[PDB]
């Protein structure tokens, strides 16, 4: 089980600290190629005519677009999400205003979510932004999603073995391990940290000596909190295809300033962005999804870092369509 | 308020750091380094002009004597004064104090340099139940060579010069540890046996090769007082003889390798 | 100035190079050609350290740090202040260590004893080369080597380990640690046994070779023997670095992922997946 | 070369020796047998072994501890045998995940862990008695038992005493191959980086030093095996050329030297101090120091470096950062 040299290495800290990325050139190439499948922008169209708010019947989100512009969007959406199924994945082919098929109503929510990420989470996505393709990658079910229990394979386009199946109790420890970069950490950092905003990720004291009043008995956080955070961090690392030193100087994980890279602050915003998407857009979709979509607790599939990043420090190596599709944000 | 905070930015851990160093230096200097001086001290000097008393320092560096009570009777106390009265056939190569000495005679026979032995007791090392510990298999009759290993008895011993020097007639076994320690050989053309420590023997199927000394030099291997016993000092004499060959067997052995 | 038994041993000869020229003692120390070169390199390396440290922000001994170049300099020479001092000190360090090793051979030869100690001492010298020379060469930059600072070299070990997510799962490290632990236990056991035999307490008699064998035969069912425990200790200790060296060299040049995932070779056998 | 220092060229076989103890001679069970290949690099005789009460007690307690662990591990893969064998390293028996303070945790959340720790402790105690007794039975000093006692004390510090001192069973070491390893990182993270704990530094220094010392001592005795340096007891009571030469090798090299007795005291002391330093470090952690790096920063010891990428302010502290 080994990877032949050369390794690609970068430097992310002062010389002599052994901080930076360590990459296997073939793995990077394979990912570059997968991500290179991002369809190009459709040709621009001239904005002629009334807004489709007048033209069409049931346009709630993109009503300000002209007809040519709107149909360009629908064509782009079909290509990103349901290329194999076509327009009828969401539409009644005899009534295009029909909301009868669930992908339609889910897609409307996804236009809102997408415009929200690009408008309200620029702290994270900056001017790269996301499109439907960033998560979906050409299928209606995005390849990397999370339920409220760990599932395997991580990529749901792959067929599970019996042991991988979430019903097979004996495969639990491996389902957990493969979500935490093969560690044995007995914690699921998705449901603990990313599904909602209940839990505090920071566990390290900010004083040298123990403060009287928080340092004894039931006053204390259990040591289990530090395992869980390490588990989250193993997961974040694997999700972006990187290591701790991409973000931290391990001298002091808890410190910022010179002890942290700009990427750590971008990751901080990502945690907040993921929690927002999950609490406010994705988790509620269980009301709208077929039962076949839902997990064993009736949860809709939700997002973690891998959902976008898919093993790369920037999703799709930083590819952008933000200028090509202003409809998708930022929305002034 | 803080657990451990003592005052000024004194805190418990900070004080224990000092205590830790103190404990380590105390044990190292005042205990271990004085245990280190139970042999060989006090240091000696050529022609001490005069010393009406030992330096205070010679008293301070020594531990109190300890006495071992030996398993088969007697005691030994260390440190104790052990001058080496024995005359050494060595001369100063130069007047400088750190100058090497050099053999004025035959260093192997004179037992100087790598051919030195220690003034061990002239007693036969014993087993736990009082028997001679290192004895020939002619005597240690319930001991044997493990099946699979060369029986060297009968084999020629070939010295550094490629010449055969004698014939192995016996092995001496450590009856306390079940471990062979010497071979005994009849020295060709002399009327004597010689022991040779097994560490100086390359044991082959058809010969015992010995590169420490030339065939000629077996003539002068130290002789034991008995034929079936060996004293601690004799073991030192015999072992040291071959070790001396490593530097002295030929003129060129003492000079630079490269 | 001489141990009471020392004079008879202080003869000329035994040198690897130089012969009579440096064949003498200064106090208790043998000199030899390699004592001269050891001193030369120590003196240089220590001068370079002082000069470098003086050019830096601190004189606190915990905080001083002389660091390798940025990665971008590859395997070339760096400016003195930005890695060049470090490069020079590394050369003086290697020079000092190897001289020290060869001086030990000359001392061994003069005494008529085996060369086992200088040989054993090659193992730490080798490990220094793995960290500072071989692994940086394989990765293509001096900048991968560790800095010279009492605490800063710990920060390098820390980040190096965490570059592979959890270094504890590194199979060469598991082996390394295991030898470190057995060796420490074994040294306490060996030292304790010899002391327990020579120092039974009260006015009891010193015990015997047979007692040593009996004690471990009783306690664990096996005694390795008096000569063999010394061979074993040399083996256990040496393999701390000899096995560790594989885990160090593998990380980067032969494995770029976290170490826990490496065990996928086992976990993911399709028979039980 | 001295080939003996590599392996035994000609092995000897002889009648098997027994050194009688003040008690328990009738508790030696087994017939010695001899391994020829073992005999090449060690003594060839394996066995007999002494039984005795403390030894049998140790096995009983130890086995119980092991059964509690293995049963809990089996439950983890839901008693699937093949998955059990597959996943064994990953499986563990854990301390309480929830904060119960010093409350005895539910069986399902730390109760079994506590039970296994108790039996392990009784196991270690019984074995210490065996280690101590056999020395006394054979008329030997108790130096081994006192070295062993420091190791046991360290296990107690990380298993029991530190959790008690901060008041939480949640801090104990899990049983399991990878799980006991994950604890090392979790504990270091919680307490602000164990590299900056001075007693972690002391322990390492003594552990590396044990490596140095046993390589040096082992090699030193092999180098003078031609002079019988291996027979260390009689080299102690009657100095021979073996340890004169050994002492002088070191005096000429480093300028000072030990005796053949005292180098075993240095070794015993270095070994002990690995465990003594580790214990002190654990006893201070959490009790009196919360973040070892910050403690070093407080006392001026920590190094600092320029930023290489831009220094990055905590976003959480920004004006209007969400929570
Ligand atoms: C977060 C990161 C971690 C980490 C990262 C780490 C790395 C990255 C590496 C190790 C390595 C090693 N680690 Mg691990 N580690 C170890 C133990 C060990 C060592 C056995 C092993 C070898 C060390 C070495 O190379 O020395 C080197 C010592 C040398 C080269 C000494 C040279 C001496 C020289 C020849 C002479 C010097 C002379 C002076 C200049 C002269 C002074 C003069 C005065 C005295 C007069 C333990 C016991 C633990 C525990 C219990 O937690 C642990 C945890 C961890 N390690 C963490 C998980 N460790 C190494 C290894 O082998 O990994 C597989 C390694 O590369
Ligand atoms: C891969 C892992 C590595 C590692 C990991 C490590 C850890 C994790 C820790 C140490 C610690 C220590 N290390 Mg580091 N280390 C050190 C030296 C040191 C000491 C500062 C200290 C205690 C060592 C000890 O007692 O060993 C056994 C040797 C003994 C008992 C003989 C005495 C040796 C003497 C104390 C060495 C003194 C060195 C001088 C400060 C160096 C400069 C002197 C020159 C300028 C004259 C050297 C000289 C080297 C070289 C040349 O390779 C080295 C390499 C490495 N160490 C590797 C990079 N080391 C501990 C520490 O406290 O750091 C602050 C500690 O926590
Ligand atoms: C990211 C995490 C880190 C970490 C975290 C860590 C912790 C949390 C602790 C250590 C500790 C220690 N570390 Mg550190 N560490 C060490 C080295 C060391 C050791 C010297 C020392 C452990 C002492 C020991 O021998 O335990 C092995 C010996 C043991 C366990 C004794 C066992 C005795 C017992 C009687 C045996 C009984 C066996 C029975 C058969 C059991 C029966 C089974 C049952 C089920 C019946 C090195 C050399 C390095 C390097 C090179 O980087 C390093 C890095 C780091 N450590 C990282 C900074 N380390 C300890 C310490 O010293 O802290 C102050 C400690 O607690
Ligand atoms: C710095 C110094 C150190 C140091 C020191 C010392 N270390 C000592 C001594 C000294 C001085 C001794 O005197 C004592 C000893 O005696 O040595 C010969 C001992 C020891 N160090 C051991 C292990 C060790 N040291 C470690 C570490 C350090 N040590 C550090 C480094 C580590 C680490 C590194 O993790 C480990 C793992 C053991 C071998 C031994 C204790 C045995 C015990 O306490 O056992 C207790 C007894 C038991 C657990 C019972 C075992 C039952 C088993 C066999 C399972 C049976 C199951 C059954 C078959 C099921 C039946 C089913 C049925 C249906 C059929
Ligand atoms: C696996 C086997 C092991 C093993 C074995 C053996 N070990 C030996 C021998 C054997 C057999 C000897 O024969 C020889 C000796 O004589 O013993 C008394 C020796 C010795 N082991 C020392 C240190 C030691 N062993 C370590 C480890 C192990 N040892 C492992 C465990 C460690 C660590 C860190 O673990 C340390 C620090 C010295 C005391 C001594 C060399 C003196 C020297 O070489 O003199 C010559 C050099 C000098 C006096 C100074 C040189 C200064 C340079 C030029 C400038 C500084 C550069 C430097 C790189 C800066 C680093 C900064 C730092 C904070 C990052
Ligand atoms: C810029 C600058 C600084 C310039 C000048 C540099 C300088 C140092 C100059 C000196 C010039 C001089 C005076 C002379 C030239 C001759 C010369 C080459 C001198 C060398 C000076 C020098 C470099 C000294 C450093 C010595 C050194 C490396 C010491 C380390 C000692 C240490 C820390 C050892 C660690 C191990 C340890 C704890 C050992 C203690 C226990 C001992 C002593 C074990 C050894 C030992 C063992 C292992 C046995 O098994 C044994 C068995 C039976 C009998 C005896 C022994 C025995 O003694
Ligand atoms: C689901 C993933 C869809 C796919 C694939 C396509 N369409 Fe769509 N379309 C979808 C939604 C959610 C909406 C409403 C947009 C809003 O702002 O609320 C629509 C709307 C249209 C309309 C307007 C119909 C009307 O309301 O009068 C048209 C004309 C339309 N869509 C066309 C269309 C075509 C031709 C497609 C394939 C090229 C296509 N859509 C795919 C969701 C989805
Ligand atoms: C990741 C942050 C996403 C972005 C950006 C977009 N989508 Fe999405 N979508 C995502 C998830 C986690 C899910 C839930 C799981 C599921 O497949 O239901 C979805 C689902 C949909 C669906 C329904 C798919 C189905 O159940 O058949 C549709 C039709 C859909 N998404 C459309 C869509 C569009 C049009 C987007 C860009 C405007 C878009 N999604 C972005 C995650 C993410
Ligand atoms: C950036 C993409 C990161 C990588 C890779 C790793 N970490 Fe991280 N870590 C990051 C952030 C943004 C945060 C703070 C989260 C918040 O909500 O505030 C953290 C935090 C930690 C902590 C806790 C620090 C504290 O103040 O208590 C630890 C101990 C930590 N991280 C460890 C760690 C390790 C060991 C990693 C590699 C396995 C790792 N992190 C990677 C961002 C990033
Ligand atoms: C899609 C909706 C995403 C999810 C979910 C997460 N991230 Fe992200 N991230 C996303 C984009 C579009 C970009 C590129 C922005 C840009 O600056 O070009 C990023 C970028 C990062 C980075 C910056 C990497 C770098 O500067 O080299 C980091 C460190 C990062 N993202 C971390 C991160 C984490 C840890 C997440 C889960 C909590 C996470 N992201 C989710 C899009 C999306
Ligand atoms: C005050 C109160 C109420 C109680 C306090 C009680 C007390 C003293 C508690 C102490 C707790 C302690 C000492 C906990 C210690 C935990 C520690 C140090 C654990 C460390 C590591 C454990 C590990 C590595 C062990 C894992 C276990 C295994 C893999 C199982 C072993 C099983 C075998 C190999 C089977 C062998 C037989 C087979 C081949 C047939
Ligand atoms: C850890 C608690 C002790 C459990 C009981 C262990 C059995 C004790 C056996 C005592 C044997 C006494 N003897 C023979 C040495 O005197
Ligand atoms: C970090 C652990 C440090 C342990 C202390 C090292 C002991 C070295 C002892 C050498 C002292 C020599 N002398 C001659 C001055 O006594
Ligand atoms: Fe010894």
């Amino acid at each position: 089980c080994f990877e032949p040299p050369p390794a690609t290495t970068t430097q992310t800290g002062f010389r002599g600290l052994s901080m930076g990325e360590v990459l296997h050139p073939a793995t990077v190439k394979a990912k570059k190629e997968r991500d290179a499948q991002y369809p190009p922008a459709l040709a621009a169209v001239k904005a002629e005519g009334p807004p489709v708010s007048q033209v069409y019947k049931n346009v709630k989100v993109l009503g300000n677009l002209t007809e040519a512009e709107f149909l360009r969007t629908m064509t782009a959406i079909t290509e990103w999400v349901s290329p194999q199924e076509g327009c009828t994945y969401c539409h009644d082919e005899n009534n295009l205003a029909s909301e009868a098929k669930y992908p339609y109503v889910v897609a409307r929510r996804m236009l809102e979510m997408t415009r929200a990420i690009n408008t309200n989470w620029t702290q994270h996505v900056a001017q790269t932004g996301v499109t439907c393709y960033t998560c979906h990658r050409g299928t209606p079910l995005p390849p990397y999603v999370r339920y409220l229990e760990p599932t395997l394979p991580l990529n749901n386009r792959e067929t599970p073995t019996h042991v991988e199946r979430v019903e097979t109790r004996s495969g639990y420890v491996v389902r957990l391990a493969k979500y935490t970069a093969y560690s044995a950490l007995n914690y699921d950092p998705f449901t603990m940290f990313l599904a909602n905003d209940k839990r505090q990720v920071r566990v390290v004291p900010q004083t040298a000596l123990p403060l009287v009043g928080v340092s004894r008995g039931k006053e204390r956080r259990p040591l289990s909190d530090a395992y869980a955070t390490f588990a989250l961090m193993m997961s974040i690392s694997d999700s972006l295809g990187t290591n701790c030193t991409f973000c931290h100087n391990a001298q002091t994980f808890e410190s910022w300033g010179k002890k942290s890279t700009p990427q750590r602050a971008i990751a901080w915003w990502g945690i907040r962005m993921v929690r927002d998407l999950n609490m406010n857009y994705l988790a509620p979709l269980n009301a709208s999804l077929p039962a076949s979509r839902l997990g064993r607790q009736g949860e809709a599939p939700q997002a973690d870092c891998r959902t976008c990043h898919q093993g790369v420090t920037k999703p799709l190596f930083g590819a952008s369509r933000l200028k090509d599709y202003p409809e998708l944000g930022p929305i002034k | 308020m803080y657990h451990g905070a003592l005052a000024q930015h004194l805190d418990i851990a900070q004080l224990v750091w000092y205590a830790q160093w103190l404990v380590i230096w105390t044990v190292v200097l005042l205990y271990l380094r004085r245990e280190d001086r139970r042999e060989g001290y006090p240091l000696v000097e050529p022609l001490g002009l005069v010393k009406l008393a030992p330096e205070d320092g010679q008293v301070y560096e020594l531990p109190y004597p300890k006495t071992f009570v030996l398993p088969h009777g007697g005691t030994v106390t260390v440190p104790r004064r052990r001058p080496e009265t024995r005359e050494l056939k060595l001369a100063q190569t130069d007047g400088f104090e750190g100058a090497p000495l050099q053999p004025t005679g035959n260093p192997l026979v004179d037992a100087v340099g790598p051919a030195s032995y220690a003034e061990r007791a002239e007693v036969v090392d014993a087993t736990v139940d009082g028997k001679a510990k290192i004895v020939p298999l002619r005597v240690a009759t319930d001991f044997s060579i493990a099946e699979g290993d060369v029986d060297p008895r009968g084999l020629p011993v070939v010295a550094a010069d490629g010449v055969e020097a004698g014939t192995v007639t016996d092995l001496w076994v450590d009856r306390s540890e079940h471990y062979f320690r010497y071979l005994e050989l009849s020295v060709a053309g002399s009327a004597r046996t010689a022991l040779i420590p097994l560490g100086f023997c390359d044991v082959k199927k058809d010969k015992i090769v010995v590169t420490s000394i030339l065939s000629e030099q077996f003539a002068n291997v130290p002789r034991l007082q008995s034929r079936d016993q060996i004293t601690l000092r004799e073991e030192d004499k015999v072992s040291a003889y071959y070790a001396g060959g490593l530097l002295y067997a030929t003129p060129e052995r003492a000079e630079s390798l490269l | 100035a001489l141990l009471s038994f020392e004079r008879k041993y202080r003869v000329r000869g035994g040198t690897l190079i130089g012969g009579d020229l440096f064949d003498f003692w200064v106090g208790p120390y043998f000199v030899g050609f390699f004592g001269v070169s050891a001193i030369f390199f120590i003196f240089l390396g220590v001068s370079l350290i002082g000069y470098a440290a003086s050019q830096g922000p601190t004189w606190d001994p915990f905080a001083i740090s002389i660091n390798p170049p940025d990665l971008k300099y590859g395997l070339g020479a760096a400016p003195l202040l930005e890695g060049g001092f470090w490069q020079a000190i590394t050369v003086c360090a290697l020079g000092a260590f190897i001289s020290w090793m060869l001086r030990e051979v000359e001392i061994s030869r003069k005494l008529g004893i085996g060369w086992h100690v200088p040989l054993a001492f090659c193992v730490p010298i080798f490990m220094f080369c793995v960290l500072q020379v071989f692994r940086p060469l394989l990765l293509g930059s001096w900048g991968h080597a560790f800095p010279y600072g009492i605490l800063s070299h710990l920060d390098w070990v820390n980040n190096f380990g965490y570059q592979y997510l959890n270094w504890f799962y590194n199979p060469g490290h598991m082996s390394s640690v295991s030898f470190l632990f057995v060796n420490a236990m074994a040294l306490g056991l060996h030292g304790g046994l010899i002391l327990s035999v020579a120092n039974p307490g009260d006015g009891d008699k010193v015990k015997t070779a047979e007692h040593e064998n009996q004690y471990f035969r009783d306690v664990v069912g096996y005694s390795i023997g008096a000569l063999s425990i010394h061979r074993l200790g040399l083996f256990l200790a040496s393999n701390i670095f000899l096995t560790g060296a594989f885990g160090t060299i593998a990380s980067g040049p032969f494995w770029t992922r976290g170490w826990p995932e490496w065990w996928g070779w086992w976990l993911d056998i399709p028979f039980w997946s | 070369a001295d080939y003996q220092t590599i392996y035994t060229q000609i092995q000897a076989r002889g009648p098997h020796i027994t050194v009688s103890g003040e008690w328990g001679d009738n508790d030696r069970v087994g017939k010695p047998f001899y391994s020829y290949w073992l005999g090449k690099i060690g003594d060839a005789q394996i066995g007999p072994i002494y039984l005795g009460a403390s030894g049998i007690a140790a096995f009983a307690f130890g086995s119980t501890a092991i059964l509690i662990i293995l049963f809990n591990m089996a439950a983890e893969v839901h008693f699937d045998p093949l998955q059990f064998f597959r996943q064994f390293f990953w499986l563990g028996l854990y301390p309480p995940k929830a904060q119960y303070g010093m409350g005895i945790p539910p069986l399902h959340d730390g109760g079994w862990w506590l039970m296994a720790g108790l039996f392990m402790t009784l196991s270690l105690g019984s074995w210490w008695i065996r280690v101590y007794s056999r020395a006394r039975a054979l008329g030997l000093g108790t130096h081994i038992a006192w070295n062993f006692a420091a190791a046991i004390f360290f296990v107690l510090c990380i298993g029991c005493i530190h959790p008690t001192l901060v008041g939480s069973w949640s801090e104990g070491v899990p049983f399991g191959i990878w799980p006991h390893i994950d604890w090392l990182t979790a504990f270091s993270i919680r307490y602000g980086n164990f590299y900056y704990c001075p007693w972690h530094g002391f322990s390492i220094g003594f552990a590396y030093g044990c490596g140095l010392l046993f390589a040096a001592h082992g090699a030193t005795i092999l180098a003078v095996a031609r002079f019988g340096g291996d027979r260390e007891i009689e080299q102690i009571t009657d100095r021979g050329t073996a340890v004169e030469r050994a002492a002088l090798f070191w005096r000429w090299t480093i300028g000072f030297n030990a005796t053949i007795e005292s180098v075993h005291r240095w070794g015993w002391f270095f070994s002990l101090m690995v465990m003594v330093s580790a214990s002190v470090g654990i006893l201070l952690t959490g009790t009196f120091v919360d973040n070892w790096y910050l403690w070093c920063v407080k006392h001026g010891a920590a190094p600092d470096y320029p930023a290489y990428l831009p220094a990055t302010p905590d976003p959480a502290s920004l004006p209007g950062a969400p929570k």
